[PDB]
C-alpha cells in the first residue's frame, strides 16, 4: 500500500 | 529511482464546477485531467487557480479515477462527507492551505485502512462563505468515517473549540450531524 508524507509530498512540489 | 516517477496508490481525477442556470447541474461538472503519480499531481496544481482566487459558484473536487464526484455515484449513495465551514475572513487565511492539506491527505493515502473508505473531496467557493468536505463511501462504517474525521481534523491543525460534522448524503438530498469531532 503506498502511502505519502506531508513532507517528502511537500519536497516533491518544484 | 534516478528516472522513476513516484506512483500514487490511486488515480485520481480533478473536476471544476461553474454554475450556469441553463443547464443540468451534472453538465456543469467537467473534467480537468487525472494524474498517478506525485510528480503529475504537482505538474497540474501548479498551473491551476488557488481556490480563494475563483469566481463565486464554483467548485474544485479530486475524486478517485471512477468515482464520479456527485452524490448518485455507486459508491456515493450510502456515503457522506466531514463538513469544514470556513467564513469570509478564513478564505484569506485557510481556504487554499486547507485545500490543499485535504488533497494531499487523500493522495498519500492518510488515513491508514480507512483510506479505502475516501472518495474524494469537494471545495466550494460561496459569496456567503466557503467550504470543503472530504466524501467517504458507506456513513455506517463508524470506524472508518470515525477515524478519517480524526485524522483529517489532526491534519487541518483544527483547535479542540472548533468542532466539524459528518452527514449522510441521504440527508442532504433531502441537516443533522451523523458524528461530530
Ligand atoms: N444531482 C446532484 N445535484 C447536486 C449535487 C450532486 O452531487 N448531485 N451536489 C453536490 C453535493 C453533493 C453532496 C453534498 F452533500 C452536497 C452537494 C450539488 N447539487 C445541486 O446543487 C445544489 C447546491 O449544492 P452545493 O452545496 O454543492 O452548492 C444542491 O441542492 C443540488 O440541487
Amino acid at each position: 500500500r503506498i502511502i505519502y508524507d506531508r513532507k517528502f509530498l511537500m519536497e516533491c512540489r518544484n | 529511482e534516478h528516472y522513476i516517477k513516484h506512483p500514487l496508490q490511486n488515480r485520481w481525477a480533478l473536476w471544476f464546477f461553474k454554475n450556469d442556470k441553463s443547464k443540468t447541474w451534472q453538465a456543469n461538472l467537467r473534467l480537468i485531467s487525472k494524474f498517478d503519480t506525485v510528480e503529475d499531481f504537482w505538474a497540474l496544481y501548479n498551473h491551476i487557480q488557488l481556490s480563494s482566487n475563483l469566481m463565486p459558484g464554483c467548485d474544485y473536487s479530486l475524486f478517485k479515477d471512477g468515482i464520479e464526484p456527485m452524490w448518485e455515484d455507486e459508491k456515493n449513495k450510502r456515503g457522506g462527507r466531514w463538513l469544514i465551514t470556513l467564513n469570509k475572513q478564513q478564505r484569506r487565511s485557510d481556504l487554499d492551505r486547507f485545500w490543499l492539506e485535504t488533497l494531499l491527505c487523500l493522495i498519500g493515502e492518510s488515513f491508514d485502512d480507512y483510506s479505502d473508505d475516501v472518495c474524494g473531496a469537494v471545495v466550494n467557493v460561496r459569496a456567503k462563505g466557503d467550504k470543503i468536505a472530504i466524501w467517504t463511501t458507506e456513513c455506517e462504517n463508524r470506524e472508518a468515517v470515525t477515524h478519517i474525521g480524526r485524522v483529517y481534523k489532526e491534519r487541518l491543525g483544527l483547535p479542540p473549540k472548533i468542532v466539524i460534522g459528518y452527514q449522510s448524503h441521504a440527508d442532504t438530498a433531502t441537516t443533522k450531524n451523523r458524528f461530530v469531532v
